[PDB]
């Protein structure tokens, strides 16, 4: 067993980010081409920001 | 929060619950799944 | 969003960075045969553990590396639990800033005979334990950035 | 609570006197009066006796009763009586409660 | 062989040394031999048979006899009963009359509050450190038994022993038939009687707390001796020649023994048996009596019942011995013999490792179902007053396949009310859980689980005794004892 | 008759990849047998070499003509493989050593180094020694009685780590350890080690005398009772000093003129000390040192030609002897009809007389009353005097009791013995490592013991039962006899046989025969605790006169274990004791750890034995598990002392009342053979060792030059003060 | 060193569909990548609920040899597509090794055929292998000095780093760059391969 030690993305120096896609309100919740250009602006902007 | 723990020879890499949900276009539903040193298996749900 | 403390991986870290005598540790624990021992070990005040299920250090570079590694026995749970405690000597590594001063030293911790010979055989496969390298870079890492109250 | 920890025995044996059923498991019946039930704790001799109530009774042990539903969950006490004339346990509950 | 190893203690006999008694000797009043020992000064010891020795050692050395000095006329030297006061002092009923026996000095000291004879002296002794029991242990109760209570007298002193005073025949003068004695029952807070109506016998209670209540009738063949445990959980043995019954609760009710054998139990009745049981020696938990012809028999005793199994085979009855418990799990055979040649007598000793005794393949016993049950309640002693609530915790690791059910109990129910959590954190690195139990102890009335038949008051101060133990423990658990702490209101 | 060796004086390095030399000696030899697992060279010899790895037990015999008996050895798989080295330098100028450590493998390294005669490493040991500074191994240096540590210095060009080391005389035992860094799968083991100021063995002037024992009389030896390896063997030929093993000796001699021929032939029993060495000649005491050869005389008081016997401590007490700061007697003679307590500087007074003790002892006067041996018990302050009683005489028979006298308190008492014995048999008695006084003593025919506060008091017995150990042996006496600090005990005979006794263990064990009958051999101690057999034989090229061979005392005792079926009852016993000597003041305590693990309810605890005048409280608390079938018991216990000395009178009387020394020992309930568990014996001490004080800041004695002053004060007092 | 960590999303592949709701369906994902790096390590893993599948990893990283025609379609500038995997080209061939950094490499170069100057120039780890075959000459060298007495175009030595790109035909080291924008600059963008070392 192996114990004790730092969680890894606090000691092996690395930097985090996340990026969820939208909630989307249709029936079958499917996503279009118009919400993933959305979603890549928003992902673009995060990475800009970062 | 459910804890999991086996009798006998456990599936480490594969976790032992796997969850179906009826309908997944009104809930939300989010997982953590974590092991423990003697392979107890600890999960929690978010559901909203 | 940003994640500063959040739920990762769990096992052995990747790799380290070190900077003007911090350290880590690792502690280990090591569950034993059943019936590893005998009568005949009992031949001093502590038992000597070393003679047959011993946990060792090795190191390069060792100028710069100090390593101090503590055992204690459990005979009833059959388990041995050590700490190994890992500083950096404050030399080599001449003085430079965030991406320069660093050299790479890999040290390996061991538990000997079992390399090789031993597995973690698990649901689909087995995984080669009793011998890892770790990497750490001396010098000083990304992120440490200074700032103007 | 582990939930296939092993249960084997049924260590109690109750009954309200109003509908008698199997006595291999308790069934009880709730109607417009007090649900009055009466138990005792089953072991090799199957009879009610008063030397094993009167053991539970002396150190302040008495029996307890948790009822639930898919969405509610209650708990109710066996009064501490003495074990000077009774043999069984009693307890009668009011039916708003 | 098996069992014990026989070793003889002797000092004192290097040179010629001319020592010799002076007075009349001391001896018992009974056939059977007996060990009484004290509760924490548990070197100190008095060996009652044909000579009676009083060691301070732990029957270390070579002891001289108790002997009357014969300054006072003490008639025939016939011991009844003893007793063990707080202090350097003991108390011994000789001839009718009390006396009190210093040994650190060789004082002796003649009671003269009792002016009628008795036979019995009554008393327990808690040494908790502290002033509290102290006290406690001064009320002592001075009888005749055997006596009809309509016209007898009985005497207390509240002194410790220095003066005894009778008390009034107003409280008994309904109960009719024959003592067999008198109790402080502080595990109830109460004072006790038992009473031989016919050849049945019960126990009645004054205080008012099941005041004119009465428990289930035993029968009384012969005469009983009755044995307290040092513990104050209320745990009583009742042994003869012919009979033994042990009352798990305070005498409210009084059952009988099983024993074991090949994995089934019955009911040990002595006299249909055809045995006769010679010596009792009695620890906080654990029971022991050895049968004249050359047997032993060992028990622990505790709730749901007592069991008792057959140990192995040794000729161990030698017409004068007494086993006594050296420490738990520790048996101790003892037998005097004389010798003339220094007027002096030396001691023959078996150590009995019961539990070393208990693995013959013979017996075939199931191991213990439980690793592990540690608390730290057990060193001291706890008061509570009203609008107080106090905790409790206890640490269990159970055996890997066994499921055993822990219980937790309460002496007196009537004033001290408990509510217990049992909840499981962590694991052993085996796999095996640990199991942290929380108990929150207040006031009986407070909770309002009991009926008014039942609370018996709040006025009053009282003390009892917690208890947790292990319900489904087997036999061979001797080292895990369970836990025990006095609790005062 | 036949034997083996093996590299190595330390056993924890035996293992799979060493190598056992196997000898045999006899006219009649055909080859070797051995199981299928481990393979001989050259299996028609009777000198071979023997290699193993599978591990477990082995049974070798040597097959010849006559009848050889076989022989079990156990080899274990160890990861611990390689040893360290040490050379030691000393200056005085600095007072200071100066020790030069390198690391070297038994199976490959010098013969030089496998007899520590080495001053540079060889060729393998550089090497290794290079790679372990590669692969990062550093040792360091560790005093024992006080927790100090010393650091080394970088690698030299050779092979060599050089460390400094203050020169103490109070704190004289030392390990050496090191990293947790191994090479091949195989460690280094700690080396422990004692050292103090070199000591200087005597030279010869020429035209000077041998002198020599009796002839036909066994040959002697005596060691210094701390440090071994110095000591000086007495022969029928002559008498040699060593500074080391017996690896160089040097000649004792005596001036012309001071004694007869016959008398120097008549040499009874030596002592030796650092500063000189006593001989006892025909009743006489000599001291020599490097100047004279002084006969020591009622000037000094003695007496003349009525000295029976004297003797010496025999555990190194040095901590306690050297804080006492008080010299205390370093030696104690008898005369059958008094003792003398011998100080320093060989002189002294007269201890007790026999009148004396005839009153103490209350006896009825005008009796054969005698003193015959005196020992130094393991409590530093007391002595033990075994007196011989007639009882009216007129039989052979005599009563043996022991005195105890207490130098402490000045005080005499009498303890239970019950030995008769004839008048013509000889005593000599040796206490044990142990608080509680335990005696082992040998009459040249028998042994019999005294053990548990003198209760268990007995014979020692063969498992036969024969309980005389001539006629086991063809009718000899009992030669030497050695104690140590783990409890065996060794017993040589004449006949060159071995007898093997454990301490608090009744019957012996006959060992099997490893030396000849006619050789001349005696048993001493290397720098560990180990047994060495050194061998005497004249008429030779003087440099194998004095040849030593170490001997597996414990493979031995483990052969005749697998013969016999014994087993150690406990499996382990842990303690928290690292010392021997424990002082504190008033306002703290002592905390003491323990732990035992044994099978599944064989019912054990942790006795405490206690000793001296109890001025202290214990506190014990107990933990019970059960774990895989096996029990562990674990103690902690708290000595301490509870009084006030606020608002009382007699404060001071109160202070001596509450102070002194203690003695404790640890010990398992019940124990018996192949339990190789050392038993904890400590003291403990309350009140001032004398050397704690108090400094204000910024003040010293000598940091500041000055010089004499002189002033007058007056009309400021509480009249004229020249000071 | 940074990490996004993403959920994919659903979308309706369109088509005719003869179905009315469900029909052809696949996850979808944005792709970021930033300024001064070129090596991704994607990993993919399930959200917990659902049937079992396993842990991945990828490696799309930063293919950048890429030309675009009039037309508008991919082109290698090292060389163009033209042969056939055929199984004959290595039945009986020995193992080859394959040369690159230890971890920063962005693409993968491995040749050692029979005779045929092609390669096996691939993104990720050899996922998916697409064959090429460069447009280099085959060259020999002449004679005294030199003497290296058998062409075939087989590249030896076939190495590569971030960046440049190197090959060994026989005697012959030629070394490519691919363009690589946000590492250094337009600048080093190779219009082909040089023979360097003269
Ligand atoms: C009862 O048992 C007793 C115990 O054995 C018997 O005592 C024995 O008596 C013998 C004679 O009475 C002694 O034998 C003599 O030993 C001399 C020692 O000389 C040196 O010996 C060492 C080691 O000796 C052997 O080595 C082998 C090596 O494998 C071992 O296996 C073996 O066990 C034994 O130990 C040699 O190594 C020496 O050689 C060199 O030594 C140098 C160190 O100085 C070293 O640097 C170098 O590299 C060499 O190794 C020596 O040889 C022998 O010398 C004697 O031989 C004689 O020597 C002289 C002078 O050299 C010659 O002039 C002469 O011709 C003859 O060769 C002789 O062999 C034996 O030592 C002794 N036992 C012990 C332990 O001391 C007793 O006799 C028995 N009684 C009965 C009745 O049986
Ligand atoms: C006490 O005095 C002695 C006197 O000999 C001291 O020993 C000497 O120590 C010095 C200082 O280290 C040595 O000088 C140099 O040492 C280095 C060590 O690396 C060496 O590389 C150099 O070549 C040089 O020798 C000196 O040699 C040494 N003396 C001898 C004879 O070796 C000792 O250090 C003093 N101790 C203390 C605590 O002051
Ligand atoms: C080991 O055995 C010896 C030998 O018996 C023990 O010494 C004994 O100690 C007791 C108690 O100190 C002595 O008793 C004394 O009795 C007189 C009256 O007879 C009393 O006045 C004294 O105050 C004291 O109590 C006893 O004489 C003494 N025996 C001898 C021979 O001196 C010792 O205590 C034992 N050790 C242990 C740890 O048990
Ligand atoms: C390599 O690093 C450069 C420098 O950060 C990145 O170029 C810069 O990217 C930002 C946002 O992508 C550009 O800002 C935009 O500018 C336009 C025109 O002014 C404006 O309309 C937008 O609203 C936005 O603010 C910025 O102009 C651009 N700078 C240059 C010199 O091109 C570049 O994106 C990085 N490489 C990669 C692959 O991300
Ligand atoms: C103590 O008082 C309680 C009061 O509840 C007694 O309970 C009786 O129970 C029986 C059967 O349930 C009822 O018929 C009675 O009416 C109850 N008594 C009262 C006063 O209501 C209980 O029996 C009493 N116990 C003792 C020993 O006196
Ligand atoms: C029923 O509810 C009432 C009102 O709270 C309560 O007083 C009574 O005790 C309850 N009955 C039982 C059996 O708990
Ligand atoms: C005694 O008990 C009776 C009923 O059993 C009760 O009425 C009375 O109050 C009690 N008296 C005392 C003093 O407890």
């Amino acid at each position: 067993h192996l114990i004790d030690v730092p969680k890894k993305h606090h000691a092996s120096r690395t930097e985090s980010y996340v990026a969820l896609p939208p909630l989307v309100s249709e029936s079958l919740g499917f996503h279009n081409n118009n919400t993933l250009a959305v979603y890549q602006g928003l992902v673009y902007y995060l990475l800009w920001l970062h | 929060q459910f804890k999991i723990i086996p009798k006998a020879m456990s599936t480490f890499p594969i976790p032992p619950v796997s969850m179906v949900v009826g309908n997944p276009g009104l809930v939300e539903v989010k997982t953590q799944g974590v092991f423990d040193l003697n392979e107890n298996y600890y999960l929690d749900i978010h559901v909203s | 969003q940003k994640l500063y403390n959040m739920s990762g991986d769990y096992g052995i870290p990747d790799l380290f960075f070190l900077d003007k005598g911090n350290w880590f540790t690792i502690t280990v624990v090591l569950l034993s045969h059943q019936d590893t021992f005998t009568s005949s070990d009992s031949q001093g005040p502590t038992i000597n553990v070393d003679k047959k299920l011993a946990i060792a250090v090795t190191i390069a570079d060792p100028e710069c590396l100090s390593v101090t590694v503590t055992q204690d026995v459990l005979l009833n749970r059959n388990a041995v639990i050590n700490k190994i405690k890992v500083i950096d000597k404050k030399r080599c590594s001449e003085q430079g800033m965030i991406g320069r001063n660093i050299k790479k030293t890999s040290m390996m911790l061991k538990v000997l005979g079992a390399p090789g010979n031993c597995i973690q055989r698990t649901y689909l496969g087995g995984i080669i334990q009793g011998f890892k390298v770790v990497p750490i870079f001396i010098g000083c890492p990304p992120g440490k950035r200074l700032a103007f109250d | 609570v582990i939930h296939n920890k092993g249960k084997e025995r049924t260590y109690f044996s109750c009954s309200g006197e109003g509908i008698l059923t199997g006595l291999h498991t308790i069934k009880l019946f709730l109607t417009m009066d007090n649900l009055k039930v009466r138990c005792f704790f089953r072991n090799e001799n199957q009879s009610p006796s008063k030397e094993i109530l009167g053991l539970f009774t002396s150190g302040g042990l008495a029996p307890n009763m948790i009822i639930t539903n898919s969405t509610f969950y209650g708990g109710y006490y066996f009064k501490l009586t003495p074990f000077s004339n009774r043999l069984e346990w009693l307890i009668d509950i009011p039916r708003q409660n | 062989h098996t069992l014990c190893r026989v070793h003889t203690v002797r000092t004192g006999k290097v040179f010629k040394s001319n020592i010799q008694l002076q007075g009349d000797p001391l001896f018992y009043a009974f056939p059977n031999t007996f060990v009484l020992k004290n509760v924490c000064k548990a070197d100190i010891s008095v060996y009652l048979g044909q000579k009676v020795f009083l060691t301070i050692d732990n029957f270390e050395s070579s002891l001289l006899p108790l002997t009357v000095p014969k300054s006072l006329a003490v008639g025939v030297p016939s011991i009844t009963s003893a007793h063990f006061v707080s202090g350097s002092l003991v108390l011994f009923v000789i001839s009718g009359k009390g006396y009190s026996y210093d040994y650190y000095e060789n004082t002796w000291r003649k009671l003269e509050g009792i002016s009628e004879p008795v036979s019995h002296i009554s008393g327990d002794v808690c040494c908790f450190k502290g002033s509290f029991c102290l006290e406690l242990s001064n009320n002592l109760f001075a009888y005749l038994r055997g006596g009809q209570i309509p016209g007898t007298n009985i005497y207390f002193s509240d002194n410790g022993g220095f003066s005894f005073q009778l008390m009034n025949t107003d409280k008994l003068s309904h109960l009719t038939g024959t003592l067999g004695g008198i109790f402080h029952l502080h595990s109830m807070s109460q004072v006790g009687v038992l009473m031989v109506e016919n050849n049945l016998g019960t126990f009645h209670y004054m205080e008012y707390p099941l005041n004119h209540s009465m428990g289930i009738a035993f029968s009384y063949k012969n005469l009983l001796e009755v044995i307290m445990k040092p513990y104050q959980r209320g745990f009583m043995v009742l042994w003869n020649q012919k009979s033994i019954l042990v009352s798990s609760n305070s005498g409210q009710i009084v059952e009988h023994v099983r024993l074991i054998d090949q994995k089934i139990f019955t009911d040990l009745d002595v006299e249909h048996a055809n045995i006769n049981i010679y010596s009792v020696a009695s620890n906080a938990y654990e029971l022991a009596f050895l049968v004249a012809e050359d047997h032993l028999y060992y028990g622990s005793q505790s709730y749901m019942g007592t069991y008792v199994i057959k140990l192995p085979h040794q000729p161990l009855w030698s017409t004068h011995t007494s086993i006594y418990f050296e420490d738990i799990g520790i048996l101790q055979v003892l037998t005097p013999v004389a010798d003339p040649h220094f007027a002096a007598y030396d001691f023959d000793k078996c150590t009995v490792n019961v539990q070393s005794s208990l693995m013959d393949e013979k017996l075939a016993l199931q191991p213990c179902n439980v690793e592990l049950l540690e608390s730290t309640m057990i060193n001291t002693m706890f008061t509570i007053d009203m609008n107080s609530k106090l905790k409790l915790s206890a640490l269990m690791i159970p055996r890997k396949g066994e499921n055993p059910t822990p219980l937790v109990m309460v002496s007196n129910p009537h004033a001290l009310g408990f509510k217990a959590n049992l909840n499981e954190f962590g694991n052993t690195f085996d796999g095996n859980s640990k199991y942290k139990l929380d108990i929150e102890l207040k006031q009986q009335h407070h909770w309002g689980n009991s009926d008014f038949n039942f609370t018996a008051s709040i006025k009053r101060h009282a003390i009892s005794s917690v208890t947790v133990d292990i319900a489904d423990k087997t036999l061979s658990c001797v080292d895990l004892k369970p836990l025990s702490t006095l609790i005062s209101v | 008759l036949w034997r083996y060796y093996i590299n190595s004086q330390d056993y924890s390095i035996f293992s799979t990849r060493s190598s056992i030399k196997l000898e045999y000696e006899g006219n009649s030899f055909v080859s070797w047998k051995i199981p299928e697992s481990c393979k001989v060279e050259n299996t028609t010899s009777p000198k071979t070499t023997l290699h193993c790895k599978r591990a477990g037990i082995h049974t070798i015999k040597p097959i010849a003509g006559n009848q050889e008996v076989e022989r079990h050895l156990t080899v274990d798989n160890s990861y611990i493989c390689y040893l360290w080295y040490f050379t030691v330098v000393d200056v005085y100028y600095n007072l200071s050593q100066i020790v030069t450590i390198w690391v070297y493998d038994p199976e490959s390294a010098s013969t030089e180094e496998l007899i520590w005669t080495a001053k540079k490493p060889s060729l393998s040991s550089r090497v290794l020694t290079k790679q372990m500074n590669t692969l990062g191994q550093r040792p360091f240096i560790f005093t024992v009685e006080k927790r100090l540590t010393y650091h080394p210095g970088p690698l030299t060009s050779e092979g060599t780590w050089v460390i400094h080391l203050p020169m103490s005389s109070d704190d004289i035992a030392k390990v050496i350890r090191g990293n947790k860094v191994a090479f091949q799968d195989c460690f280094i083991a700690n080396l422990y080690f004692m050292l103090t100021y070199p000591m200087t063995i005597i030279s010869e002037p020429p035209g000077y005398e041998p002198l020599t024992v009796p002839p036909g009389s066994p040959l002697m030896l005596s060691w210094d009772t701390c440090i071994s390896t110095f000591a000086l063997l007495a022969t029928d030929q002559e008498t040699f000093q060593t500074n080391d093993s017996f690896q160089t000796w040097t000649r004792v001699r005596a001036p012309p003129g001071i004694l007869s021929d016959a008398q120097r032939h008549s040499l009874r029993d030596v002592i030796i000390f650092d500063q000189g060495t006593l001989f006892l000649v025909d009743g006489t005491v000599y001291l020599r040192t490097e100047d004279e050869f002084t006969k020591l005389d009622e000037s000094r008081g003695i007496s003349e030609t009525g000295i029976l016997g004297f003797s010496k401590r025999r555990w190194c007490q040095i901590r306690y002897l050297y804080k006492l700061a008080s010299k205390k007697s370093i030696l104690i003679a008898w005369s059958k009809t008094t003792v003398y307590a011998g100080y320093a500087t060989f002189r002294f007074v007269t201890l007790t007389d026999t009148a004396k003790l005839k009153d103490f002892l209350k006896l009825p006067q005008t009796d054969t009353l005698e003193v015959m041996s005196v020992e130094y018990l393991w409590h530093p302050l007391e002595a033990a005097v075994l007196l011989s009683h007639c009882s009216v005489c007129t039989t052979n028979t005599r009563n043996i009791r022991i005195v105890i006298y207490s130098a402490i308190f000045q005080t005499w008492t009498l303890q239970d013995f019950e030995l008769q014995l004839p008048k013509e048999a000889i005593l000599e008695f040796r206490f044990l490592y142990s608080a509680m006084p335990d005696i082992i003593m040998w009459d040249q025919h028998h042994v019999y013991y005294s053990y548990k506060n003198f209760t268990v008091v007995g014979t020692i017995s063969t498992p036969s039962g024969e309980t005389n150990l001539s006629s086991l042996s063809q009718g000899s006496k009992i030669h030497q006899v050695l104690t140590d600090r783990i409890g065996n005990v060794v017993v040589k005979m004449e006949n060159n046989v071995m007898f093997y006794i454990k301490a608090d263990i009744t019957e012996a064990v006959i060992l099997h025969t490893w030396v000849n009958t006619t050789a001349k051999t005696v048993v001493l101690f290397d720098k560990s605790f180990e047994v060495c057999i050194l061998y005497y034989n004249e008429n030779l090229d003087e440099k194998y006169q004095l040849q030593t061979q170490p001997y597996p005392l414990i493979l031995e005792l483990q052969s005749i274990n697998k013969d016999l079926g014994d087993w150690c009852p406990y499996l382990a016993f842990q303690h928290n004791i690292h010392s021997q000597f424990y002082h504190m003041d008033k306002g703290e305590s002592l905390t003491i750890w323990s732990q035992i693990v044994y099978p599944e309810n064989r019912g054990l605890y942790i006795v405490v034995e206690h000793y001296g005048s109890s001025v202290m409280t214990w506190t014990q608390n107990l933990e019970y598990e059960i774990a895989s079938g096996f029990c562990t018991k674990t103690m902690i216990t708290r000595f301490f002392q509870t009084t006030n000395y606020e608002l009382v009178d007699n404060y001071y009387q109160l202070q001596k009342e509450n102070t002194g020394l203690m003695l404790l020992q640890f010990r398992p309930s019940e124990f018996s053979r192949t339990c190789l568990t050392a038993k904890p014996v400590f003291e403990i001490d309350v009140g001032c060792d004398s050397s704690k004080y108090i400094m204000v800041r910024g003040f010293n004695k000598s940091r500041c030059q000055r010089r004499d002053f002189s002033y007058v004060i007056d009309k400021e007092l509480l009249d004229n003060l020249k000071v | 060193n940074v990490q996004i960590l993403m959920e994919a999303a659903p979308m309706r592949s369109t088509g005719y569909c003869p179905a009315e709701a469900m029909c052809v369906l696949n996850w979808y994902t944005p792709m970021p990548f930033k300024n001064g790096s070129v090596v991704s390590s994607v990993d993919i893993y399930t959200n917990g609920i659902g049937p079992f599948v396993s842990k991945k990893r990828f490696y799309v990283n930063m293919n950048g040899f890429l030309k675009r025609d009039a037309s508008g379609k991919s082109l290698f500038a090292i060389g163009y597509e033209s042969l056939v995997l055929k199984s004959s080209h290595f039945r009986l061939s020995k193992s080859r090794p394959l040369w690159y950094t230890v971890n920063h490499a962005p693409v993968f170069i491995l040749g050692g055929f029979y005779d045929e100057k092609s390669i096996l120039f691939s993104d990720s780890n050899f996922q998916d292998y697409v064959l090429l075959e460069l447009s280099i000459d085959s060259c020999w060298v002449g004679s005294f000095y030199c003497p290296i007495l058998g062409f075939s175009a087989t590249i030896h030595d076939a190495i590569a780093t971030e960046s440049t790109l190197f090959i060994r035909q026989n005697q012959l080291v030629y070394y490519f760059t691919g363009t690589y924008i946000t590492l250094f600059d337009k600048s080093h963008g190779s219009s082909r391969w040089v023979r360097v070392l003269p």
